[PDB]
């Protein structure tokens, strides 16, 4: 946490994809 | 078909293969801000594992980070490019990560997951229901109560591709 350098999380919406 | 570890050595040649992961994420994960994408990829705790065609042409990978003490990594971001998707490659590079997890003494792989994705993961092994409690990973892993964290776990004597 209030990290600014941390691991990461993707972004997966649904896969039938556009953003 | 090789499956290397690539870190910002700061040479052109792996240089080049990171923005080519880094690029391959953003059109794949485009609910990612792109320089969020460029900070972890390119951030001296992160590192990636890419699936390299002909030696020169990446088409896949996974950016982790590893919390060697606590023998845990939060995979940041996995995927294909678009042209090698349903291949199986995913699976492969999935196995490939958990063989060298379990080389680096890793015992859990950690990664924020929603919608689609969990279902994903949980083809890969992965689980809503933890065993590894919650203190360890506060603290290191952000708590997000926007999305759903699941963990798999790495047994040391457990081979991973087939
Ligand atoms: C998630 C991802 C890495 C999987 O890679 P892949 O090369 O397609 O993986 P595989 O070929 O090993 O997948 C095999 C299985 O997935 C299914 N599958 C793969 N791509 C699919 C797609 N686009 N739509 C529906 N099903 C799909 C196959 O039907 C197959 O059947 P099975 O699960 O019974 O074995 C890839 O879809 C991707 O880059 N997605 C966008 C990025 C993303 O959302 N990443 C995860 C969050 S960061």
């Amino acid at each position: 946490q209030t990290a600014r350098k941390s691991t990461g999380g993707k972004a997966p919406r649904k896969q039938l994809a556009s953003k | 078909l090789d499956f290397d570890i690539l870190t910002n050595d700061g040479t052109h040649r792996n240089m080049k293969l990171l923005i080519d992961l880094k690029n391959i994420f953003s059109r794949q994960l485009p609910k990612m801000p792109k320089e969020y994408i460029v900070k972890l990829v390119f951030d001296r705790h992160h590192e990636s594992m890419v699936i390299l065609k002909n030696k020169q042409k990446v088409i896949g990978g996974i950016c982790f980070r590893q919390y060697k003490p606590q023998r845990f990594a939060e995979v940041a971001f996995l995927a294909v490019t678009a042209n090698e998707q349903v291949r199986g490659y995913g699976t492969r590079l999935m196995n490939k990560f958990k063989d060298h997890m379990q080389k680096q003494n890793i015992e859990y792989l950690l990664t924020y997951a929603d919608n689609f994705a969990i279902g994903y993961f949980k083809k890969q092994g992965f689980t809503k229901e933890h065993r590894m409690p919650q203190e360890k990973w506060k603290g290191y892993i952000k708590d997000y109560d926007g999305g759903t964290l699941m963990e798999c776990y790495i047994h040391p004597y457990v081979d991973y591709g087939r």
